[PDB]
């Protein structure tokens, strides 16, 4: 159907504007787990200067 | 046997068996009585169309809610919604299934009495139980801390909950919805000449306002912005051709939830009301409720909220304290989620009110333990 | 009709996928902030033993 | 065996195994019972927390402190207190266990007679005794004479002893300490 037709193009359009937020999201979580393994080794030194 | 998890509501009653992920039904509460004469015979006409039904004959019929404002205003209609709701769109007699109703906070009395009143003697439930939708939406994202803002489609309200203690003290109940935001853009969108005013209408207007409308970041560049460039414009075709072109009415109507003073509302926006009700939270627990601040509802799905709330949040809040929105993508249905949840816990099975227990204290019964 | 069959159904299955993509990615950044945040405090904490 | 020296203060609950350098478990001594409703069904909430649980969620509590100066007002709570501080901070049973409590000169009988006799009905305990807290300040000291002022929390009292021998009529109780500079 026309209308149908018009629905699944723009729910795919849709599904690919997901994966650009998909892509965005991979790249926080990338960038956060840089930070994750950052705050590991601050908090190492952190505690030995503390000791 | 299953309970049955009915959500009221107010614009979408949402249904289904406890213990699943998504309402099995979802459709607009609307209850239109045909207003013409009708010339065909035996064509088989009713005299009430409800349900989804009546959103595709809508052209002649005069749809109304009967539900206003969280309370319920028309007692016979939403007892007709109700039947439709049991026996059409779940096709399961309500002789042998519990129910679990939805009622917004701080709402009358004589409502919650009237609703458990039906329940036990029309559709003869074994046993239903009222939970407030708020503490469900809470359920739904696993936490048990937190300060949930339901903005539904009849009322808003916020209710703060910390360890599983809620605060009765602190619930900032506030009467603009998504039903306020549809009538003033419709109102709003009369500056450019398209004028609707029959109650059909308004089911359009709405569509619009989901389809298009978003919540700007900053209200006034965006205001700067969209009188000088013209890359806001979007176009959206009405039922019958003739599109029509959207130009700053997209993000001014959304705007109404955080300056209500546009609808001559004198309460200040959901981005204060907010931070109100945490204040008057004690001293200790302000930090746990500022990080797990809880989106639900329906009218919070406008594109680019949880960052516009974070931002006045912020603004507001002290320099220290870390601001976390928590937006979960299943916003709309995140109610029914967390009733479906609560039904399905064996510690609440003895909490529902058993009918023999009605049936020896009167519909008074909910205001009592069993609430 | 079965063009449209066809482009529904593809369409359809592209939604869904980018659906799911972009929910367990939802996940993924929750998952990373609170690492992120849980380390802020430690770091917090190292901070007032040091000093 | 070894025995528990336990020292019910005022204010900070301090227990330990005699025979070491610092106490085991330092912990405030208040008993908080929520206070609010609550909505959320199997979250497994108690009805009194104790001990230093009581002070990370005081949020929701209503703490109230079991002893007000030196004397023991609310018997109930002071039995959760010491029931909270054998099991759960050191986790040995009192029944093979003898254990040394502390208390502030001059305090009313009936406070020493009621905290013996839980002592020796509730929890069981081999065998305890009762010291006045200030010839234990002047042990740990090192010294044999002096006048030692112990300002607790609860009450601030100033006892005197010469060559081991107190001098029962020169102790003056002085009932200003940290809580009424708190308030
Ligand atoms: N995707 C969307 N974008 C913007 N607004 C929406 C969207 N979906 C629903 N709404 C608004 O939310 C309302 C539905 O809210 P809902 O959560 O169903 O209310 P209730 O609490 O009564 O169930 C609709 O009237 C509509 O105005
Ligand atoms: N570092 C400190 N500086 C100032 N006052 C303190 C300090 N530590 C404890 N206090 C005060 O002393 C009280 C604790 O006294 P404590 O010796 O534990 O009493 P008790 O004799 O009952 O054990 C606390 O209530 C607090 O008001
Ligand atoms: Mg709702
Ligand atoms: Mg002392």
């Amino acid at each position: 159907l026309k209308d149908a037709q018009e629905k699944l193009e723009l729910a795919e359009k849709k599904a690919t504007d997901a994966e650009a937020d998909v892509a965005s999201l991979n790249r926080r979580i990338q960038l956060v787990e840089e930070e994750l393994d950052r705050a590991q080794e601050r908090l190492a030194t952190a505690l030995q200067k503390l000791e | 046997t299953t309970a049955l998890v009915c959500d009221n509501g107010s614009g979408l009653v949402k249904a289904g068996f406890a213990g699943d992920d998504a309402p099995r039904a979802v459709f607009p509460s609307i209850v239109g009585r045909p207003r013409h004469q009708g010339v065909m015979v035996g064509m088989g006409q009713k005299d009430s169309y409800v349900g989804d039904e009546a959103q595709s004959k809508r052209g002649i019929l005069t749809l109304k809610y009967p539900i206003e404002h969280g309370i319920i205003t028309n007692w016979d209609d939403m007892e007709k919604i109700w039947h439709h709701t049991f026996y059409n769109e779940l096709r399961v007699a309500p002789e042998e299934h519990p129910t679990l109703l939805t009622e917004a906070p701080l709402n009358p009395k004589a409502n919650r009495e009237k609703m458990t009143q039906i329940m036990f003697e029309t559709f003869n439930v074994p046993a239903m139980y009222v939970a407030i939708q708020a503490v469900l939406s809470l359920y739904a994202s696993g936490r048990t801390t937190g300060i949930v803002l339901d903005s539904g489609d009849g009322v808003t309200h916020n209710v703060p909950i910390y360890e599983g203690y809620a605060l009765p003290h602190a619930i900032m109940r506030l009467d603009l919805a998504g039903r306020d935001l549809t009538d003033y853009l419709m109102k709003i969108l009369t500056e450019r000449g398209y004028s609707f005013v029959t109650t059909a209408e308004r089911e359009i207007v709405r569509d619009i306002k989901e389809k298009l409308c978003y919540v700007a970041l900053d209200f006034e560049n965006e205001m700067a912005t969209a009188a000088s460039s013209s890359s806001l414009e979007k176009s959206y075709e009405l039922p019958d051709g003739q599109v029509i072109t959207i130009g700053n009415e997209r993000f001014r109507c959304p705007e109404t939830l955080f300056q209500p003073s546009f609808i001559g509302m004198e309460s200040a926006g959901i981005h204060e009301t907010t931070y109100n009700s945490i204040m008057k939270c004690d001293i200790d627990i302000r930090k746990d409720l500022y990080a797990n601040n809880v989106l639900s509802g329906g009218t919070t799905m406008y594109p680019g909220i949880a960052d516009r709330m974070q931002k006045e949040i912020t603004a507001l809040a002290p320099s220290t304290m870390k601001i976390k929105i928590i937006a979960p993508p299943e916003r709309k249905y995140s109610v029914w989620i967390g009733g479906s949840i609560l039904a399905s816990l064996s510690t609440f099975q003895q909490m529902w009110i058993s009918k023999q227990e009605y049936d020896e204290a009167g519909p008074s019964i909910v205001h009592r333990k069993c609430f």
